[PDB]
């Protein structure tokens, strides 16, 4: 369920006698590091580009 | 020589054992 969808799963299982994985690709991007400051009941979040 | 959002160098550590 972290890969397929209910429609895709139903389509796969209603027409096939088997399956198996072949290839894998993985990507990490749009990364932001955010600093947090606490001085009272409130909290502030700021960007930290470095 | 880069900007503020590009990292210089990486974290290597480890060790390699060669023949000699």
């Amino acid at each position: 369920h972290c890969h397929f969808s209910p429609r895709d799963w139903q389509r796969l299982i209603n027409n096939n006698w088997g399956f198996r994985p072949k290839k894998l690709s993985f990507k990490l991007f749009n990364i932001q590091v955010k600093e947090v400051t606490q001085n009272d009941g409130t909290t502030t979040i700021a960007n930290n580009l470095t | 020589a880069d900007g503020v959002g590009n990292s210089s160098g990486n974290w290597h550590c480890d060790s390699q054992w060669l023949g000699d």
